[PDB]
């Protein structure tokens, strides 16, 4: 059992799920072709004699990054009517992916889904890669969200995000696909996890000092991530961290499951050498606002509630040692009615390496999803930029084109609004 | 030659005004410039 569907969307979504499945097989030993020359029927299934096929969808309406996988050394890894493809991109364009586009490849995505959940006897819940920012990313993602919700249920769905930078972006029409998403996201989605790209690439050139990462690091970083995440499916530890339970002890309320991600140690090869790597300083630097996978300043909020996932040779007592220090400092604020903010798992497998990766092998690792406050800034900065391209209404015929009404860009930024008022109300003490 | 030197105060004054005034203008909007990004320090607890 403990089964989990992966799903990617979009270019982000192929990218770094072809990230996260290297590291799936790098870290069960799986070949690329399937074979194995227990634990890996989380992610991976059993067709006849040696071979694992992996529990993951691949959907992007156009073809050139899916052609890029059925190509790649992972050919022999996904069955071929797994890496679903449309025809036309959906063009940054929400509209193009959730109402024209999307329409004519949604049923085989959802049937697939459906026939790759009746092989998994005790299905968890679906991993959901996209990105904010595109066409694809946003509107089938939203799409998706909202028949799976209206199909699955009760199952969780854990997502996990690119979120748009404060500055450095690659889309003009961005906002508007942001804040389109997010008004499904706030009711479709249990658990939606922010990743931003800017923070990974100040990430990679402070710690992992490279002065030129692509988008492969990023994806790297963020496999190393969802792994963590993972392992206790994955695998064996002193506590465990199910899905149920991480979504459980992560949102308080039914609004708030936007928590940061953040990993550590993120450390070059011949900056490990040197390093005591020990459990207490990883937890300090977990905190630390450089270290934030999300361009925001964990200061200027209150922590609500923080779940730390650590694994490789850990033990309980330094980790109690190391939160106990964290509840002493007083940079690090904690809510008054959260007395207890800290979901805590060891696991036995340590992070392994990807040959060819600029991460170096450490015994620990740590993955902190903490549930703070500051993400309203940034939620507040894209709503201003929506607010400044959409009183010259531009972009919006675009929109308007293909399936789009005003009333959607009016209702979606007044729930946005009523997002941000509700992270005020739960800011506030009492 | 006090006179001279009068005229000469008044001469660089001026100069001085004229060139402020080029400043003024110039400084309204500024000509297109391309470089590299001097990254923002890191913001650290404290
Ligand atoms: N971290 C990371 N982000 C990516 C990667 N590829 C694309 N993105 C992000 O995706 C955002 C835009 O969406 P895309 O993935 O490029 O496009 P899409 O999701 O296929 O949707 P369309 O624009 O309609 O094609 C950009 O802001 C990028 O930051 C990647 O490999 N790694
Ligand atoms: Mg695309």
């Amino acid at each position: 059992m403990r089964e989990c569907i992966s799903i990617h969307v979009g270019q982000a979504g192929v990218q770094i799920g072809n990230a996260c499945w290297e590291l799936y097989c790098l870290e069960h030993g799986i070949q690329p072709d399937g074979q194995m020359p227990d634990s890996f029927n989380t992610f991976f299934s059993e067709t006849g004699a040696g071979k694992h096929v992996p529990r993951a969808v691949f959907v992007d309406l156009e073809p050139t990054v899916i052609d890029e996988v059925r190509t790649g050394t992972y050919r022999q890894l996904f069955h071929p009517e797994q890496l679903i493809t449309g025809k036309e991109d959906a063009a940054n364009n929400y509209a193009r992916g959730h109402y024209t586009i999307g329409k004519e490849i949604i049923d085989l995505v959802l049937d697939r889904i459906r026939k790759l959940a009746d092989q998994c006897t005790g299905l968890q819940g679906f991993l959901v890669f996209h990105s904010f920012g595109g066409g694809t990313g946003s509107g089938f993602t939203s799409l998706l969200m909202e028949r799976l919700s209206v199909d699955y249920g009760k199952k969780s769905k854990l997502e996990f995000s690119i979120y748009p930078a404060p500055q450095v972006s690659t889309a003009v029409v961005e906002p508007y696909n942001s804040i389109l998403t997010t008004h499904t996201t706030l009711e479709h989605s249990d658990c939606a996890f922010m990743v931003d790209n800017e923070a990974i690439y100040d990430i990679c050139r402070r710690n992992l000092d490279i002065e030129r990462p692509t988008y492969t690091n990023l994806n790297r970083l963020i496999s190393q991530i969802v792994s963590s995440i993972t392992a206790s499916l994955r695998f064996d530890g002193a506590l465990n961290v199910d899905l149920t339970e991480f979504q459980t002890n992560l949102v308080p309320y039914p609004r708030i499951h936007f928590p940061l991600a953040t990993y550590a140690p993120v450390i070059s090869a011949e900056k490990a050498y040197h390093e005591q790597l020990s459990v207490a300083e990883i937890t300090n630097a977990c905190f630390e606002p450089a270290n934030q996978m999300v361009k925001c300043d964990p200061r200027h909020g209150k922590y609500m509630a923080c779940c730390l996932l650590y694994r490789g040779d850990v033990v309980p007592k330094d980790v109690n040692a190391a939160i106990a220090t964290i509840k002493t400092k007083r940079s690090i604020q904690f809510v008054d009615w959260c007395p207890t903010g800290f979901k805590v798992g060891i696991n036995y497998q340590p992070p392994t390496v990807v040959p060819g990766g600029d991460l170096a092998k450490v015994q620990r690792a740590v993955c902190m999803l903490s549930n703070t406050t500051a993400i309203a800034e940034a939620w507040a900065r894209l709503d201003h930029k929506f607010d400044l391209m959409y009183a010259k209404r531009a972009f919006v015929h675009w929109y308007v084109g293909e399936g789009m009404e005003e009333g959607e860009f009016s209702e979606a930024r007044e729930d946005m609004a009523a997002l941000e008022k509700d992270y005020e109300e739960v800011g506030v003490d009492s | 030659g006090d006179q001279r030197k009068q005229m000469l105060q008044k001469y660089k004054e001026e100069k001085q005004l004229q060139k402020l005034k080029e400043q003024r203008e110039k400084a309204k909007r500024g000509i297109f410039k391309v470089g590299r990004y001097r990254p923002d320090m890191p913001c650290f607890l404290l």
